[PDB]
């Protein structure tokens, strides 16, 4: 599951889109 | 069965009347504030009963917006705040003015 | 600390008002939420 | 008006339109239009045609075809 | 979102029989059985 | 589903997704217009030139709530484009679509909308133009209730 | 423990009150309405469709051409269904033909939206004419509480 | 002898409890029976026309 | 769908903006 | 048992809804043009019996109408429903002419007497 935790959490905890910056990475599920 | 006969024919009774009571209460054919606070009882519960069909269907029904008119309204969002300008609001500060 | 730290609430109670032509619905918040909510109300609308 | 209508489009087609000579139908005025009876009412045309030789509503484009087979 | 949640196949007898919704008077209540 | 308009700050949250809708029934090359440059502002249903007003039919927006007034000036040819792309939809050889209009009956009768079908038409097309800009999904814009 | 509020679980009985038994035990205080009202009886005139002249008449007929005139009735409304149809369209033609005759008597922006057309497919969702036997899902509820609670 | 057993059904949006008959008249012909319904609708019966003996046969069977 | 527009709109966001600064 | 007569089957050919409650009632007038019905929405419907359309919906019972006849000698139509009530409506004025008082509790059924003027 530890994998999905670090997933995630690039999803929520990221700050806005309007700001710009790069994107977190993200892993295939 | 024979129970749930019954209980639907009470149902129906107390449901219609209360509609049938408040086409009183809003054409005014009704002075009486115990049937006006009655009646506000019966269809409050008729509306959570409706609310809660409306609520579990959301679950079994799903999204009812498609995921394609989602990020429609979503990137409009984005292509007008970028052109607005728009800095984000912070989180209060610990020290805020 | 609450806009920060939780996301579970306590229930919120609902009631009508008795508009003879049409009923609105009306909410109770818990006390100490509305205390919350009430300045972020404050603070989101000064800040847009 | 329809009236006119009638006798412009009947004129424009070169056929005959003018009354009956005291021929009535229902009480209002028969017209000829053509070889065909007509009357008015209401902005609606009725007619006579030989498939039965009794009284029918009419659409004025039939009606000019109609009587452009019945001149012939 | 209001639309349905109930039976055509009594809907489908109803291509053999003549069901009717009948929530208006053919008559008004003055109207009264001809005397 | 749906948020609880109870709560202190739904006002705010109303508010702003009412501000997406609008982005929808104006489209943002519209709506930029009608909120001029983000230095400087436009003050309520004023532009920055004559030429942006012109530039398209919608003149005036406001959004009361949940309420919204859209203003539309149309030339004749326009006006009657879309009288077509509504009836190229709805057609109507009956005059079915002029007995179902609204009309303000409290008001004297030269008040009162014309019966012209020409008129009539233009309010359903664009009504139905209007009631195609957001998803009935979101938010169920209706005849009966407009 | 608690008896007093208790419903009908013994049966009701009656047959004893006054002017019940004897005729004499009706007292001489009466009701309002117990006064002498529409005391000329009402009957039936003759030739009603007396059952014996009912049976005469072979009264299954009278029944059965009331049925197949209901088979007539609803022809009889197609036919209506035409005439006001066609009267209204030839007022189109009407005002085409005057259209087309004045020239002869001569001669005598939207791209922006993102969304578009979520009409194109809501004609299958027509409301059908059937009577919903659920008096929290029949579209008087559906219709009323959407009109009541605002 | 019991020459036929209908059963109804209710009516759309009503509970398979509901299927009962509260009423019944007969038309003065004998020819309609009328029936009411705890399902709230009026359900009307007709001979069928075109039925005959050899058609629907009784034999004897005492 | 919605996460995968958050990804693309903020590096949409942030090349423009590194193209313009 | 003895030999049966022969009898036609029947079947459904028509279903008539309107009443909001349970129908408890049907009679058939004398003359077989129409059937009157009372229901437990307290309301006694007119239906024409050829065509099946509602003729009149006559309203004044306080509850369930579950009793009704139309006499074979009087232009009447006799009702009596749970509140008790029992009910002459007068169909010269479709109007209640007469009440009969004396019951206890709920009128369960009502005849009408072939040729006394007696209910």
């Amino acid at each position: 599951v530890q994998l999905e935790l670090e997933n995630l959490m690039a999803l929520q905890n990221t700050e806005s889109a309007l700001k710009g910056g790069l994107n977190t990475p993200l892993h295939e599920s | 069965n024979m129970i749930l006969r019954y209980v639907k024919a009470k149902a129906d009774w107390w449901t219609n009347s209360a509609h049938y009571n408040r086409e009183r209460v809003r054409r005014g054919a009704t002075v009486d504030k115990t049937v006006c606070k009655k009646n506000l009882g019966r269809l409050t519960r008729l509306y959570l009963k409706s609310e809660q069909e409306r609520q579990h269907n959301y679950l079994k029904d799903g999204p009812y917006i498609s995921a394609e008119e989602a990020v429609a309204i979503y990137t409009t969002t984005v292509h007008w705040l970028e052109s607005r300008r728009f800095s984000p609001i912070p989180f209060p500060p610990l020290s805020y003015k | 600390r609450h806009m920060l730290t939780q996301r579970a609430f306590k229930e919120v109670g609902i009631e009508f008002m008795d508009l003879y032509t049409h009923l609105i619905p009306v909410y109770d918040i818990e006390p100490l939420e509305k205390v919350t909510d009430a300045y972020l109300d404050q603070y989101l609308w000064y800040e847009a | 008006s329809l009236k006119e209508i009638i006798e412009y489009t009947a004129g424009k087609n070169g056929f005959t339109y003018h009354p009956q000579k005291d021929r009535y139908k229902d009480g209002r005025q028969v017209f000829w239009f053509g070889a065909l009876s007509i009357y008015l009412d209401s902005e609606m045309v009725y007619v006579m045609d030989p498939i039965e030789f009794v009284w029918r509503p009419s659409g004025l484009n039939e009606l000019i075809q109609m009587a452009q087979g019945a001149q012939g | 979102e209001d639309k349905k949640y109930y039976a055509t196949a009594l809907e489908v007898y109803g291509e053999g029989v003549e069901t009717l919704v009948q929530e208006e008077d053919a008559q008004p209540l003055t109207e009264p059985i001809v005397k | 589903f749906g948020i609880i308009r109870g709560l202190q700050f739904a006002s705010f949250i109303v508010q702003f997704y009412g501000l997406v809708l609008d982005l929808l029934v104006l489209g943002l090359r519209r709506a930029s217009e009608i909120a001029g440059p983000p230095q400087c502002p436009n003050e309520f249903l004023q532009f920055q030139d004559v030429a942006t007003e012109i530039g398209h039919p919608i003149r005036l927006y406001c959004r009361y709530i949940d309420r919204v007034w859209i203003m539309f000036r149309f030339s004749a040819d326009e006006a009657r484009d879309l009288i077509q792309r509504y009836l190229t939809e709805h057609p109507d050889p009956n005059n079915e679509n002029i007995v179902g209009y609204n009309n303000k009956k409290c008001w004297p009768r030269d008040a009162r909308m014309r019966l012209m079908k020409h008129d009539v038409n233009l309010g359903r097309a664009v009504f139905w133009d209007i009631k195609n800009r957001l998803p009935r999904s979101i938010t169920t814009v209706e005849w009966e209730n407009s | 423990m608690t008896t007093a509020h208790r419903p009908t679980f013994h049966p009701a009985r009656g047959g004893t009150a006054r002017g019940e038994g004897d005729l004499s035990k009706l007292s001489n205080q009466y009701s309002s309405k117990d006064m002498p009202s529409h005391t000329k009886m009402k009957y039936r005139q003759t030739g009603q469709e007396t059952e014996a002249d009912l049976r005469k008449k072979d009264l299954r007929r009278e029944l059965e051409d009331k049925e197949r005139n209901a088979i007539r009735e609803k022809r009889a409304r197609d036919s209506a269904s035409s005439s006001s149809s066609h009267s209204k369209r030839q007022r189109m033609d009407q005002i085409a033909a005057e259209s087309a005759a004045s020239v002869d008597a001569d001669e005598a922006w939207d791209d922006d939206v993102v969304f578009k057309n979520c009409a194109k497919g809501v004609e299958e969702r027509k409301k059908e004419v059937t009577f919903i036997n659920d008096a929290i899902r029949s579209e008087f509820h559906k219709k009323f509480m959407d009109k009541y609670i605002k | 002898f019991c020459f036929q057993k209908i059963q109804t059904k209710p009516q759309p949006g009503s509970i398979e409890s509901e299927a009962g008959i509260y009423a019944s008249c007969f038309d003065k012909t004998g020819l309609r029976l009328i029936t009411a319904e705890a399902d709230k609708t009026i359900k009307m019966y007709k001979e069928d026309d075109e039925a005959t003996e050899e058609s629907h046969p009784i034999v004897w069977r005492p | 769908a919605l996460y995968i527009a958050d990804r693309k709109a903020r590096e949409e966001v942030e090349t423009r903006a590194q193209l313009e600064r | 048992m003895m030999k049966p007569k022969w009898h036609a089957p029947w079947k459904l050919y028509r279903v008539a809804s309107g009443h909001t409650g349970w129908v408890r009632a049907v009679d058939v007038e004398p003359g077989n043009q129409w059937f009157a019905s009372g229901g437990a929405d307290r309301i006694i419907k007119i239906w024409d019996l050829a065509s099946g359309q509602l003729k009149l919906s006559l309203t004044g019972h306080i509850s369930s109408v579950r009793a009704v006849k139309v006499s074979p000698r009087h232009p009447f139509l006799f009702s009596g429903g749970e509140d008790k009530q029992v009910k002459c409506w007068d169909l010269e004025y479709n109007k209640v002419i007469r009440h009969y008082h004396g019951h206890l509790s709920a009128v369960q059924a009502l005849s009408v007497h072939p040729s006394l003027d007696v209910l």
